């Protein structure tokens, strides 16, 4: 429950309607109608995942949202698809080369959905007996409608002596693997033993003798691939990103599996989508993998941002719009991003504030939407805070002219900083 | 040993109730402006509202950027975690830049997790009353109850335990007169060792006797530890348990930094959290404290400015000392301070003038007596007249050798011939430039 | 039940041995005279106390050394079970 | 005999040559000339010594071949833990260089611990469940309990060895019967070697003290210690490990008095080499509470920044040059020139003549002083061939037309191959 709102918390969602028409004002969001609804449409492309290597490029100036449309389709997506979010110089690894990285951020925001019929038996455990030769026993499970007393084998009696099972204990055993799972407890212990003090748990479902097929589905993702590659995967999934495995065998092998179990009913595949923020960082090696690399049938939805015009490709001399080649700039698509305006300025900065939990008369309002009009939208969010710190510091309800004014001068502006900066500190 | 450093005399920021600026702010002189900012965002910090706040320390050189900043992190208060960081430790042979700058990040964050434990202890005195056999069954001969009689220093209290412990106390060599670490809930018995009272001197054996328990058998101990989320990461990173991970050759190149955002994020996060709301931890985001940010490479501002972007995010207190200068890692890019014109928008500029020739003599005479040594009003004069002709900085360390050229003299202050004297068998950069 | 349960009495607290050269807490036992001492003098005297013992039938007299305040008993009735040194 | 070390390039200076009063001579310990650095040399050596303060560096300036070595090697004489190290060594593959210098650092300071604990040692005569510990003024049995009876079991303990336990049962057995190895005639164990009886009290404790720099970060960094010990050890150096845990530690055993810190002095030759990296990373290094004194030495003038294209005094940053007190050395005279000479040839044990060390020296101004210095062993090797008592005019001579200079060899590349 505590974790701090940061920069992109105001957005909770892309605020649409059922048409897809694009709200003034909703789910934090404000303006910027064309690229709104561009994003709801390329959202409702995902969550249809028929097609297959479908890319976007969000560009405008920046402080226009573009992260914050990332993050607002990002939250619209909700659980169960997911989204890798990334940063343009993160696949530069010393342990994996650049095609390496975006080979595993591209099998990372692909998921199957693996199906698994079980068969679990539940209960109260009123006796669970058991004649240790130190070879016999015998288990009496209850529900609230039903009881059944079954005869324990030696395999069994082994396993129920690993997990301290006492009587009064529910627990969920698998009749596939015997494994033994408890759940908690119906009834105190005698009440007698100067110790294990616990709290009661709600008795067992009435046809939980035996539950026939209990429908579990095991969601992963593409990048099982780790599991395969080395004995001990753990290590690989985890941490170490020292992960250099043979494309032969694994890519191809796992993929074909994976149409397999898609052919006969066990998973189902669910594309998910890979933002890379700051794309212009790619190396123009990474940019000629990406144009290939998102031909494939598994590849996920390619958000991408820039916040660049006419700029050099990194790795090579001669330069391309928003820093892209040609190529890969002309594949995809771009959605332009238009500037705020005053009034989406100052909803914008109250929605924040709402937020932060802060509040400021309308005056300061006025003068706070002038300066982030002036200097810049993050800016002005980071006067709100300072100007809301100095009125808690200085005992007030709300934040006046006066608190914005003195925290507009404690705290300088890149452009009033540069000006400052005439005084040749170094060079 | 006290081993002053080299700026150590700043203690706070030291401001007024109403949060102003005075002179003498609790070691630190002058920058009224900058150390109000300072309050405002370790008032912020203090808050724990916002994350992925980023604050830049810009100034000249000598204007005590990093001064005011240890000046802030003690104000702070060592509860919270401080995590400083220069620009060149983000350059790492064995692990990616971004991923030591995320390292860092978490390292910046705190977590204190408490953790209670219901545990009786004593010498043991084991008893079993015989009781008729299961009621429900036929008869024979049954144990209903073990009754185990721990004896601490302050008393005697037998604990009518249930019976299904037997087993662990006949695994363990737990035989009467010898203490045992008793569990509420789990019951798991772990002996101790024999009591000393036993230990007879013509015995030859260690680590098997042990004292008596002080207090009550029925101690609730009650311990708190703070671990960064770092620790916690590199604790879940590697592997523990057999595993054949004793092996030398193929294990012991233990540096494996390497991390994966998955692990790192997502369910180490949920855990805390889940601790959080349960009442186990308390969350307590720190700062990191980057210094010489100009040194970082534009690869490591395009991670920087997407990580403050996330809301796990600690507060970031750049301090940048160069001017306008190519950014590193691209060609003839020049921006502001070093810096990408980008992240320079999600930064608070905290600007430091130059310290007045009052404020020199003031940081000189401050300095001297963190040393512990008198300076006679002549020698400060010219030590303050020198700091204002060159770097300030160059002041301050003449104080040291002056001292001891004044104490191998024969007298005990620092005499204007001393300082004098040390001008001209040491001088500072300025000088030495006439090649 | 006499397995897992081995219900025997408490260990017997041992006894708080003393030198009786200098009447302080022992820290060595002597191995052929097989009473305890604490430092090189009482070695020394325990082994001349008992060559002077095994001289004869039994030693009349009592070897003195370090006496308190009190009586000293001189303890000669302090008997080494232990036999010859080889 | 010849040995490891020998005469070298700076084995002529025994130390910095000073008086009481900090008052430079001409020539004491080997080393001449540089008066005014000398002072410098001896006022930070004092410095040093003190360890009232952390954080302080000294940059000794100076064209090439003034001595500035010289003084540096001569102060690491007078000076108690020392490393000197070049640009070129912090410069490691598997280690950034930021990693490499702070082990550096860390490794130029000194900690003393001391150790107390009781140990009881002994000839074993015989055991068993107990012991009969033997002595040379007294003898002791011990009931053995199950650790200790696996000990004398796995370690193959028996009669006559002298062993040694203290608490832990850490058992040793530290060498071999005392009086049996006559038996043993032909052959003898590798490591059954023989030793005296100990003596005294058979329980007795002992004070030790261990000495080790602070960098024993190592020695905490993986489950084996000893090993990473002698070669590089580990790379990553995590900071946490490093700052959380060894700092903490020596701290608590400084203020409980279990371990003593003792700044010792990091000589960094030719620092013009650095990187922008490495001394932005010493900014900030030398602010920390556990900083070395550190010193450096430089050729260069107005010279390129290594990774840079800026330009700065002695080629390394300003933001540094702010932090550094500049003791810039003095070019030597005639008689300084001839006096380092006549050192020089002191210490290598060549005997000249009068004019013999008129034309040295004139060479030696005309030329590098290091060219002059090794034309004094060329000529006594000369008059060795010659078979001569005294190096004359003539073997100098000779040699100044054999070997070449910097100078009569770039003049002579008029060949251009
Ligand atoms: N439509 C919007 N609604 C609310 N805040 C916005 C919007 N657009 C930009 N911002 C704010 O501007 C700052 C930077 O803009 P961002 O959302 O990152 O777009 P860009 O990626 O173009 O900078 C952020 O702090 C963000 O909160
Ligand atoms: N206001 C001040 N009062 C006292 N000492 C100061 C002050 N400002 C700077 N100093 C001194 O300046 C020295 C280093 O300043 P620092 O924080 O390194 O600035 P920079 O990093 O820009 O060089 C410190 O040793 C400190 O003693
Ligand atoms: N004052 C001096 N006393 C003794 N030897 C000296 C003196 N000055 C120079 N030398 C000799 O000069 C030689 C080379 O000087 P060097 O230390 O390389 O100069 P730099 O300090 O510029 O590196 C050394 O072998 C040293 O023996």
């Amino acid at each position: 429950r505590i974790e701090r709102i940061g920069a992109h918390s105001h957005i909770r969602g892309l605020g649409l309607d059922d048409a897809l028409e694009p709200r003034q004002a909703s789910q934090g969001m404000v303006g910027q109608l064309a690229a709104r609804r561009a994003a709801g449409v390329v959202l409702e492309m995902i969550r249809e995942g028929k097609i297959a290597g479908r890319a976007v490029l969000i560009a405008g100036q920046p402080g226009t949202g573009k992260t914050a449309i990332a993050m607002g389709m990002a939250q619209a997506l909700g659980p169960d698809t997911p989204f890798t979010a990334i940063a343009g110089s993160e696949i530069f690894s010393l342990e994996m080369s650049k095609t390496e990285a975006l080979t595993q951020a591209f099998r990372r925001s692909i998921g199957v959905r693996i199906k698994e019929e079980t068969e679990i038996i539940e209960g109260e455990v009123v006796e669970i007996q058991i004649d240790r030769p130190a070879k016999v026993g015998k288990l009496t499970l209850k529900t609230t409608e039903m009881e059944t007393i079954y005869d324990l084998g030696t395999k069994m009696i082994e396993s129920l002596t690993k997990d301290k099972v006492q009587a009064g204990d529910v627990i969920t055993i698998d009749k596939a693997t015997g494994k033994i799972s408890k759940l908690g407890r119906s009834f105190t212990r005698a009440r007698d033993y100067d110790a294990m003090g616990s709290q009661t748990k709600f008795v067992q479902c009435p046809d939980g003798e035996l539950q026939k097929r209990k429908e579990v589905v095991h969601t992963v993702s593409l990048h099982e691939i780790d599991v395969i590659n080395s004995r001990t995967q753990g290590f690989l999934a985890l941490f170490s990103g020292d992960t250099g495995e043979i494309k032969s065998e694994v890519r191809e092998q796992i993929n074909a599996k994976v149409a397999e179990w898609r052919e006969e009913g066990k998973a189902e595949i669910i594309p998910g989508v890979l933002f890379i923020d700051e794309v212009h960082m790619l190396d123009i090696e990474s940019f000629s993998f990406l144009n290939r690399a998102l031909e494939s049938d598994m590849a996920p939805v390619l958000i991408m941002a820039t916040n660049r015009g006419i700029t050099r490709i990194r790795g090579t001399s001669y330069q391309s719009p928003h820093g892209i080649p040609i190529d890969l700039l002309d594949r995809l698509l771009i959605v332009s991003t238009t500037p705020y305006s005053e009034k989406d300025t100052k909803q914008i900065l109250r929605i924040r504030c709402e937020e932060e939990d802060v509040e400021m008369s309308e005056d300061a309002y006025t003068v706070l939407t002038r300066i982030g009009l002036e200097t810049s939208l993050r800016y002005a969010i980071q006067l709100i805070t300072a100007a809301s710190l100095v009125c808690r510091k200085r005992k007030g309800t709300e934040v006046q002219v006066d608190d914005i004014k003195r925290v507009y001068s404690l705290f300088l502006d890149e452009s009033r900083s540069t000006q400052y900066m005439k005084e040749y500190q170094d060079a | 040993t006290q081993r002053i450093a080299s700026h150590s005399h700043v203690k706070g920021l030291g401001l007024d109730e109403s949060g102003l600026a005075k002179q003498a702010a609790s070691g630190l002189v002058g920058q009224e402006n900058a150390r109000e900012a300072c309050g405002v965002i370790v008032e912020l910090i203090k808050s724990k509202k916002m994350a992925g706040r980023a604050v830049l320390l810009a100034g000249p050189p000598g204007t005590g950027k990093t001064a005011l900043a240890l000046a802030i992190a003690q104000e702070l208060g060592s509860k919270v975690p401080f995590c400083p960081m220069v620009g060149s430790e983000v350059y790492s042979t064995e692990i990616k830049k971004t991923e030591v700058l995320m390292e860092n990040f978490r390292r910046a964050i705190g977590l204190r997790i408490k953790e209670t434990k219901e545990v009786y202890e004593g010498e043991v005195t084991e008893l079993t009353p015989c009781e008729t056999e299961n009621p429900m069954g036929g008869y024979g001969k049954t144990i209903s109850h073990v009754i185990i009689g721990l004896k601490t220093a302050k008393g005697t209290k037998q604990l009518k335990l249930d019976p299904s412990i037997f087993e662990s106390l006949q695994k363990e060599r737990v035989e009467a007169g010898d203490v045992i670490y008793i569990e509420a809930n789990s019951g798991a018995v772990k002996r101790q060792g024999r009591c000393d009272t036993y230990a007879t001197e013509f015995d030859l054996e260690a680590e098997e006797y042990v004292p008596l328990p002080k207090g009550d058998v029925h101690k609730k101990k009650e311990i708190i530890q703070d671990v960064t989320l770092h620790d916690l990461d590199v604790a879940n990173a590697r592997p523990q348990g057999g595993q054949d991970i004793l092996s030398m050759m193929g294990q012991l190149m233990k540096p494996k930094k390497t991390e994966i955002t998955d692990k790192l994020r997502g369910e180490i996060n949920k855990v805390v959290n889940k601790y959080i709301d349960q009442g186990i931890a308390e969350l307590v985001p720190g700062v990191l404290f980057v210094d010489e940010v100009h040194m970082l490479d534009i690869e490591c501002f395009t991670y920087l400015h997407r990580a403050l972007e996330s809301s796990i995010a600690p507060i970031v207190i750049f301090a940048s000392n160069r001017g306008n200068c190519v950014i590193r890692g691209t060609e003839d890019i020049t921006s502001p301070h070093g810096i990408p014109l980008d992240l320079l928008d999600r930064v608070m500029i905290i600007r430091t003038m130059l310290y007045t020739p009052q404020e020199m003599k003031q940081i000189i005479k401050i300095r001297a007596q963190t040393e512990g040594i008198n300076i006679s009003e002549e020698a400060l004069n010219h030590l303050g007249e020198i700091g204002t002709k060159t770097t300030l900085r160059y002041s301050v360390q003449l104080l040291t050798p002056a001292n001891l050229l004044a104490k191998i003299n024969g007298k005990d202050s620092i005499e204007k011939e001393h300082v004098e004297e040390i001008s001209e068998l040491f001088y500072d950069a300025k000088s030495s430039a006439k090649i | 039940f006499e397995e897992w349960f081995p219900q025997g009495r408490p260990p017997k607290v041992p006894v708080r041995e003393v030198c009786p050269v200098t009447h302080r807490p022992a820290l060595y036992r002597d191995p052929v005279t097989d009473i305890p001492y604490a430092t090189a003098r009482a070695f020394k005297i325990i082994r001349e106390a008992y060559k002077k013992y095994i001289t004869a039938h039994g030693l009349p007299p009592t070897a003195s050394a370090l006496g308190p305040g009190p009586p000293p008993p001189e303890p000669l009735p302090g008997s080494g079970p232990r036999a010859l040194r080889q």
